[PDB]
């Protein structure tokens, strides 16, 4: 580029509201079609595709999330839906723009776009300016100086999607590679029962009035709202060491594991971790110490594996927001081999997801680095 | 606090165990009875008599009568009644409550006392409540300026629905102070109660003396709280009014005067109908603003209300609502208009909540006419710290830090700043464009994060191979 | 306070802004939809669940991008009362349009 | 319907596990809690709502692990009547144990 | 209820026809490390 | 029982008692009294019955 120029948005772009739309029918389940495209996590479920006055999405139009919000950005990918609040942003003129252009352009400027605070609506205000151009080359070679850079573009976004896509097919057979070996396994190997591989501890929870027991403290505290994660060092919340005055609850060692049980579970998957701190956990999830004839990662795995049966044994504990019982979590036989099937197994799996799991030894720090330093290389891209 | 937290406790104990908007009219003519009961007492013992009896003067009745206006008696007070407990029968408080407001002579302030209805199912029920009532309020511990104190959280023992938060009426009392020493303060449409109409001058009687303070508001029993709620905190009788009637179509004193300062407090949803039904169209204040004021968007014709009646040395301190772009045609040329001149000295915001149930910030409006002549909006987010203020609800010096800021123009980093005149002539007069100082601004550097990636592949290398070692177990 | 007196208040605010501003669009009008019906919304809890806890809303989504995908409930509460609002106002904008713009020829 | 009608069946339901099961234990009892507050929360959206709107409760958690992060609002504002339940019958337990157990000696 | 609750919606999958697809999504990914990596220098 | 409903001809040869909020199963005990050898009920209720 050897002119750059700055131009107003709106003297190159159709701003429109979406089209007329009633598509409130009761069920849309997976068995439709059509990608119903939303704020945050831009999909939910499907819905059938034709004659509703679908905007049918066309090639390379964009949109615009929300109201409040004004900086989702999405492309339209190939031909979806028109969800009841996307409002589009295409072109008038064709021979200039290529929108997709303007896409890679528009999430460059995060000023005002990291600032949503107040209510208000902010359609005029991104519809004004600004917009760097490679004018006045047009229409000689203005795109033409635009190819190599959205080159540059589309294969790094073709990098975030191909390693999202690996992602999700290693965490699927590393799932399911989890239990073909180290299950149903012969023979025979005891199937010893949980709670007779150690005395694990139950939890405990403060009344949070007293500000001396609750301001200060450098004990770890577990709350499920800080789990979810694999492998926890720390969480949010540190908690006084006078508090245990009357916290009810038991100091367990460094090489422990935990496991909710409330409301979690009933719905999803429960999650476990390896918690390496002394730390103590609420009245709502379990700590749980194994004794001497183990190795404790072994334990974890096994119960990371067979997540998907021991929460259907005890399922319902009827219509509640609390959950599975305490003894038919606590009555469950699990296959215990001798010392040499712990060890090496162990290490296979916990190398395998010490390749999967975030972060450190994990794919999340190529990821978002990756991520970082693309957006580091688009502002870089950018000057004049 | 120090006695706040044990007549809290004893106070809080009399909440059971109904809908408190009926028992709080009994709760307020308990309280507002011993009140009178002391100074009353405090009157006549500047030490003769621990009680009463029923003297027949006339003359030294009605000394009061001009002087004090609470003349029932000199034995019919909390201290004398508290012989006559579960006095059959109720109402005799109905009678209690009458000659005292016969007060035609002069300078009345009653037709007022209608506080303690009669519900209640029958007579007995009604004398067993109030008995056991009058037992919680003679059983406060009683101490002696503070004694409407604790009547301060009477106020707010709704709002933990429109009164104040204490840490407003402290900003808007230092924002309409000071540097005017002079006749007089103070004014208050929309009054509501007479809370952000205390700490001004409570604070600072000794500052100076000038005039009455004049209040206007909607709701009766609003009207009543307000108009007992200066009474109570020792304040003065003379000129310290609150008028009924909504402010818009009844506004008075039309010639008294262009004030020095004004204070006010407006709720959402105060609406009227424009543009107009009424004769406000041909008035005497919304000539000025030319095109006037839509439905909903009630909350501007207070502040042309406002510069009705405000001298050029005085100024205002008002609050209003942040939903605002341009509020329709009818409001883009009104905030145009009051751009037009100096109107406006500064605009504050403030951060969410520390209200009660807002949950967003409001707008602080502070004007004079007084040429500069830049808008500066010495707005604030942080901090402002909005998660409570319980620290030192007294003297938090909190304000220092506004006051600090509106000492001289300061231009102060992620923080707001003087801003010019035609700065804001280039957006649709917002608030706030400028400034919203850029915070959490965060960018990166080219190679630091790919050697790093390189290292995670080649431990991901290295995961591969034994991945494909251990296939087979 | 039920969904009806919110229903008011946008309503009015709606006859505003097609009344003082004289715009005779179909989708400039729905900004001004989008202007009027999120300013009408009220600000109190216990007014908004007064009308979460009347009829006509429900608590269900279609377009799950109004929700704030966090623990702000009552930013979720408010998309839905704007929601409802806007589909109200839909139905409104296009009656008073024809029923309006007929009107003023003066 | 306040809080105050949510926290009467609440606290006849505690009144029923410590009486007729004769449990004599803090963490027995506080499981007992756990049945109880949650079988006493409503199940109509009016009658959550006002409770929602009525004193006492917030909106916002301390441990938002109650939340399904997710559109179930109304989990999210059951688990929080849930949570204010379970410390008020915190608060309550450790009232009825002595108060109680020293009743039942006969 | 528990019983019966017949064993609708359940579902698993495949032991390695899924590893070596994600093997082949690897060699796509080391010239992926390449043209990040020579890009990487204007 | 503060009432005589402990020694009722609809509950005689069933178990104890049903509490005050979980009154829902002395409406299905009142059932079983009032029906013949023949027909039948058909009753509903809470689903969440653990033991309760």
């Amino acid at each position: 580029g050897v002119e750059v120029e700055w131009l107003p948005l709106g003297e190159i772009t159709k701003y429109e509201q979406p089209t007329k739309y009633l598509v409130k029918a009761k069920d849309y389940h997976d068995t439709y079609t059509i990608p119903v495209l939303t704020a945050g996590k831009t999909f939910i479920l499907g819905y059938t595709n034709e004659t509703h006055g679908i905007y049918q999405a066309s090639k390379a139009p964009v949109i615009i999330f929300d109201d409040f919000t004004t900086a989702n950005k999405w492309v339209d990918f190939d031909f979806k839906a028109k969800s009841s609040a996307m409002k589009m942003v295409t072109s008038c003129d064709d021979n200039k723009t290529l929108l997709k252009y303007v896409y890679y352009w528009l999430n460059t400027l995060p000023s005002e776009f990291a600032e949503g605070d107040h209510k208000r609506q902010w359609i005029s205000n991104y519809s004004q300016k600004k917009i760097p151009i490679p004018c006045p080359d047009n229409p000689e070679k203005s795109l033409a100086i635009q190819s190599e850079i959205v080159r540059i573009l589309d294969k790094f976004t073709a990098l975030t999607a191909e390693l999202t896509a690996e992602l999700n097919m290693r965490k699927k057979q590393y799932n399911y590679y989890r239990d073909q070996l180290l299950s149903f396994k012969e023979g025979e190997v005891e199937w010893k029962t949980l709670g007779e591989i150690g005395k694990w501890y139950g939890g405990g929870t403060p009344s949070k009035n007293k500000i001396e027991f609750w301001e200060n403290g450098s004990i770890p505290w577990i709350s499920p709202k800080d789990m979810g994660r694999t492998l926890v060092d720390s969480s949010e919340d540190y908690i006084t060491e006078e508090a245990v005055l009357h916290s009810s609850t038991k100091l367990i060692p460094a090489n422990s594991i935990a496991i909710v049980v409330r409301s979690s579970i009933l719905d999803k998957v429960l999650p476990s971790a390896l918690i390496k701190v002394p730390a103590t956990l609420n009245q709502d999830m379990k700590a749980v110490i194994p004794h001497e004839n183990i190795l404790v990662k072994y334990i974890y795995h096994m119960i990371g594996s067979r997540g998907s049966d021991i929460l259907r044994a005890a399922k319902k504990t009827g219509g509640s927001v609390a959950s599975i019982d305490s003894k038919k979590l606590f009555s469950f036989k699990i296959p215990v081999p001798n010392i040499n099937e712990q060890q090496r197994i162990v290490e296979i799996l916990d190398k395998f997801d010490t390749l999967t799991n975030s972060i450190t030894e994990g794919l999340p720090r190529e990821i978002e680095l990756r991520q970082k330093q693309y957006e580091y290389y688009r502002d870089l891209l950018f000057s004049f | 606090a120090e006695l706040h937290r044990q007549i809290w406790q004893i106070a809080n104990d009399v909440r059971g165990s109904v809908d408190g908007w009926d028992f709080k009219q009994y709760v307020l003519g308990a309280l507002f009875y011993r009140f009178i009961s002391e100074n009353f007492s405090s009157y006549i013992e500047a030490t003769d008599d621990i009680k009463d009896d029923a003297i027949k003067t006339k003359g030294y009745f009605i000394y009061p009568s001009q002087l004090f206006c609470n003349v029932a008696a000199k034995a019919n007070t909390n201290d004398r009644l508290n012989a006559d407990l579960n006095s059959i029968f109720v109402a005799i408080e109905s009678s209690a409550y009458g000659y005292p407001s016969e007060a035609d002579i002069k300078g009345l302030f009653a037709d007022f006392d209608t506080t303690s209805n009669r519900l209640g199912n029958t007579v007995k029920d009604k004398n067993a409540r109030l008995a056991a009532v009058l037992k919680g309020v003679e059983g406060l511990k009683l101490g002696i300026d503070l004694f409407g104190d604790a009547y301060e959280f009477l106020i707010s023992n709704y709002a933990a629905e429109f009164f104040t938060p204490q840490h407003v009426s402290k900003l808007i009392a230092q924002l309409a102070m000071h540097g005017q020493t002079h006749v007089n303060k103070i004014y208050d449409p929309a009054a509501g109660s007479g809370s952000l109409l205390l700490q001004a001058k409570k604070q600072f009687d000794n500052h100076i003396i000038e005039e009455g303070f004049f209040g206007q508001e909607i709701n009766h029993t609003t009207y009543n709280l307000a108009r007992m709620n200066m009474f109570l905190h020792n304040i003065n009788y003379d000129k310290f009014d609150i008028k009924l009637g909504n402010t818009l179509t009844e506004p008075h004193f039309r010639d008294e005067k262009p004030f020095d300062a004004i204070v006010s407090n407006p709720p959402y949803s105060v609406k009227w109908i424009g543009s107009d039904d009424p004769t406000l169209i041909n008035d005497e204040r919304f000539a000025p603003a030319g095109v006037l004021a839509p439905k909903s968007k009630a909350d501007f014709a207070f502040v042309l209300h406002a510069l009705n009646y405000l001298s050029a040395k005085g100024r205002a301190a008002i609050v209003c609502f942040p939903g605002i772009f341009y509020r329709g045609g009818a409001e883009q040329k009104i905030r145009q208009y009051l751009v037009d001149n100096n109107y406006v000295e500064t605009v504050i915001s403030l951060a969410p909540n520390l209200f009660f149930g807002t949950t967003i910030a409001v707008n602080i409006l502070v004007l004079s006419k007084h040429k500069t002549d830049t808008n500066v909006q010495f707005i604030d987010a942080s901090e402002l710290f909005k998660k409570e203020t319980n620290n030192n609800i007294l003297t938090d010096a909190h304000i220092e830090q506004i006051m600090q800021v509106f000492a001289s123009k300061e231009d102060v980093a992620h923080l707001a700043k003087s801003v010019a005149f035609e700065t804001v002539v280039a957006n649709d007069y917002n608030l706030s464009v400028s400034s919203y100082v850029e915070a959490k601004d965060n960018r990166e550097i080219i190679d630091i994060a790919e050697l790093n990636a390189e290292l995670k592949t080649t431990v991901s290398k290295i995961d591969q191979l034994r991945k494909d070692i251990d296939a087979i177990v | 306070m039920t969904y009806n007196n919110v229903f008011d208040h946008a309503y009015e605010m709606l006859k505003e802004n097609i009344r003082y501003d004289d715009i005779r669009d179909t989708d400039d009008l729905h900004d001004a939809i989008h202007m009027a019906a999120d300013n009408a919304v009220p600000h109190y809890y216990a007014d908004i669940f007064s009308v979460m806890a009347s009829e006509g809303i429900d608590l269900e989504f279609e377009d799950s991008g109004l929700m704030p995908d966090t623990k702000d409930v009552i930013r979720i509460l408010q998309a839905r009362i704007y929601e409802q609002l806007t589909i109200d106002l839909w139905e409104d904008a296009e009656d008073l349009l024809n029923e309006y713009l007929e009107e003023v020829e003066e």
